[PDB]
RNA sequence: UAACUAAGCUGUAAAAAGCCCUAGUUAAAAUAAAAUAACCCACGAAAGUGACUCUAAUAAUCCUGACACACGAUAGCUAGGACCCAAACUGGGAUUAGAUACCCCACUAUGCCUAGCCCUAAACCCAAAUAGUUACAUAACAAAACUAUUCGCCAGAGUA
RNA sequence: UACACAACCAUGCAAGAAGAGACAAGUCGUAACAAGGUAAGCAUACUGGAAAGUGUGCUUGGAUUACC
RNA sequence: CUGAUG
């Protein structure tokens, strides 16, 4: 996980000249302990456009939207660990995956390096969205357990007869 | 700019050494707010009384 | 200026005041927060009178705080200030500067609303 | 206008729910027997499984839960 | 809930019933709700939201698109808590030939908070979404008539 | 050779339960169509011989007669 | 204030 430090000296003022000759009182105003929480966004977004994309300045790129909304996504999923029955959020991040993944299988259609690249860095693991979407009752999940087991019984006790023979042939051929 | 005056606005700070000073000075000159305004658009403060 | 301070103490000595806003302050900085100035409003009629900590106020000192604060601590300086029987009724606001004075265009004249109803005979 | 077909539908269903308040335990009577069945049919489906499929009994470790007789 | 005053208070077109531990004034917690602003039309996908403040925050470099996923007013259920006030039900008092109703009084579930369900509306703006036009052109009324790509529906009525 | 072997369905009957419909005429009330004499209807809950009544939200498929 | 039916 990120952590930004109390002292980052957000970028609004972070790359004018004179910022470390000023006393603490003014850095410790200009900088993100005072600052609230988009501007912790801004942060995080810049420090991971800066490591992750080639070019930053290219900000209409997919690469780019989808670190974009990883940001927002995270954030989304820190306010949803602290408020439960909001409804609203939980809309939005269930709705910004969603985009996301959308734009992910755009990149991959696209540029495999790049998408490639994305998934190993930001840690999503992109699912291929399975045909007939179902939903799994319990007569179904029953049913296909119980299908799964007799099929493993039935080559378990295959292979039990393919051994016992193979062990009634040698015992045959030799006498 | 905004970092200039920032830095002009951190010399009238209150701190630990400033605190009594600043007590006694606020309880000591007070400050008000009000002030009307008329039809024409023009505003008046009744500091002139 | 971010945040804003309104205190309303309950009418006191000189003295008495003036250890109030000391120890008010004195926690306003050690919660993490740096005070930029103190207005004291003058002691005014309440508009009405308030019942906290046991006590009818009929009168109240108001006070500004103008400072610098995390959004961590606008809580912990509630129940600070909450708990305190020389307080009468605090409050915790942004302070009305941040908020930059738009152009106030004016009046832009609207025309009455057409094309409500078909043009049918009647 | 409409209004008569409204009605005509209020009154269907007001004489739905009289019926349905008058004869409710016989429709509960009724709604377990047939999940009753309904259960009956799933373990036979199940159980024809294994025999079609080569197995003389079921497989090891199968209880075959009830999915219809779930209290509420 | 306490203190002063009076034998009356509430109650309808008229009464009766109920309360006389009642009624007015002065003070007074806990709970529920949030006058005027609103001749405003904003926010949100919809339901929905307008007593104050603070933190978080309101997707998509933005096409349509399910039976999948996630929401979904009031009303209903379970457990815990709260209960001023209103009230399903119920018990009384009127009226009627009858009134298990509209009228009056008392009261309960419920409306209130947390957690978990139920997933229904005239969920109507009865007008689907996406980008546009004023060309031809009034079944009637109503909100005037229409384009191109779509999604989901529509085969007489009752039965339903 | 070793096992389940009428379970599963379809076709008729069934003591019986309930509903819908048509079928000149009845008994008991008047629910809606007019501010149908209590304005209607939707979801839901309760109650009543009955149409229905009531409570909570919702729409006008109703007006509030328009310098009133 | 109330007044059912053809
Ligand atoms: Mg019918
Ligand atoms: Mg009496
Ligand atoms: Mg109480
Ligand atoms: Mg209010
Ligand atoms: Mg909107
Ligand atoms: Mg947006
Ligand atoms: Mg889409
Ligand atoms: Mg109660
Ligand atoms: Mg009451
Ligand atoms: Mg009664
Ligand atoms: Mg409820
Ligand atoms: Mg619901
Ligand atoms: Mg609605
Ligand atoms: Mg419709
Ligand atoms: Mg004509
Ligand atoms: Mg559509
Ligand atoms: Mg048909
Ligand atoms: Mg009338
Ligand atoms: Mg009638
Ligand atoms: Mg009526
Ligand atoms: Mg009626
Ligand atoms: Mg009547
Ligand atoms: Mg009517
Ligand atoms: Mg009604
Ligand atoms: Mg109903
Ligand atoms: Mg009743
Ligand atoms: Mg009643
Ligand atoms: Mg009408």
């Amino acid at each position: 996980q990120d952590d930004p430090p109390p002292s980052m000296l957000l970028l609004d003022y972070q790359n004018v000249p004179g910022i470390h000759k000023v006393d603490d009182v003014v850095k410790r105003l200009l900088s993100l302990e005072m600052a609230n929480q988009k501007e912790k966004l801004k942060i995080k977004k810049m420090q991971l456009m800066n490591k992750v994309l080639e070019n930053p300045e290219d900000t209409s790129s997919l690469e780019a939207r989808i670190v974009a909304l990883t940001v927002k996504i995270r954030n989304y999923e820190e306010h949803m660990q602290k408020h439960r029955k909001d409804k609203a959020h939980k809309r939005f991040l269930l709705m910004s995956i969603d985009q996301r993944k959308k734009m992910l299988k755009n990149l991959r259609e696209t540029n495999y390096a790049v998408f490639e690249k994305i998934c190993k860095e930001l840690g999503i693991e992109y699912t291929f969205p399975p045909p007939y979407h179902r939903k799994a009752h319990r007569r179904w999940v029953t049913k296909k357990a119980l299908c799964t087991q007799v099929f493993r019984e039935v080559q378990k006790l295959k292979k039990q007869k393919r051994a016992l023979r193979a062990a009634a042939v040698a015992a045959h051929k030799q006498g | 700019q905004e970092v200039l005056q920032l830095q002009e606005e951190a010399k009238t700070f209150i701190t630990r050494e400033n605190l009594e000073a600043r007590v006694e000075e606020a309880l000591d000159s007070p400050k008000s707010y009000n002030w009307a305004i008329t039809r024409e658009g023009l505003v008046v403060r009744p500091q002139q009384k | 200026p971010r945040y804003e301070l309104a205190l309303i103490l309950k009418a006191m000595q000189r003295p008495e005041t003036a250890a109030a806003l000391k120890r008010t302050l004195e926690a306003l900085m050690d919660r993490g927060a740096v005070v930029r100035n103190l207005e004291n409003l003058g002691e005014r009629m309440l508009p009405y009178k308030i019942s906290a900590h046991n006590q009818r106020h009929s009168r109240g000192g108001y006070f500004l705080v103008d400072f610098y604060a995390p959004a961590t601590t606008v809580e912990s300086m509630m129940e600070h200030l909450s708990r305190d029987i020389d307080v009468i009724r605090p409050n915790i606001v942004k302070h009305p500067l941040t908020q930059e004075v738009k152009e106030c265009e004016g009046i832009v004249p609207v025309p009455l609303e057409e094309k409500l109803y078909s043009t049918k005979k009647r | 206008k409409n209004i008569l077909k409204i009605r005509r539908r209020k009154m269907n269903h007001h004489k739905y729910r009289k019926l349905v308040k008058r004869t409710r335990f016989l429709r509960r009577k009724v709604r377990e027997g047939r999940l009753r069945q309904k259960q009956v049919k799933f373990e036979r489906d199940l159980k024809r499984i294994w025999q079609k499929a080569g197995l003389k009994e079921a497989p090891a470790g199968w209880q075959t839960p009830k999915i219809y007789l779930k209290n509420q």
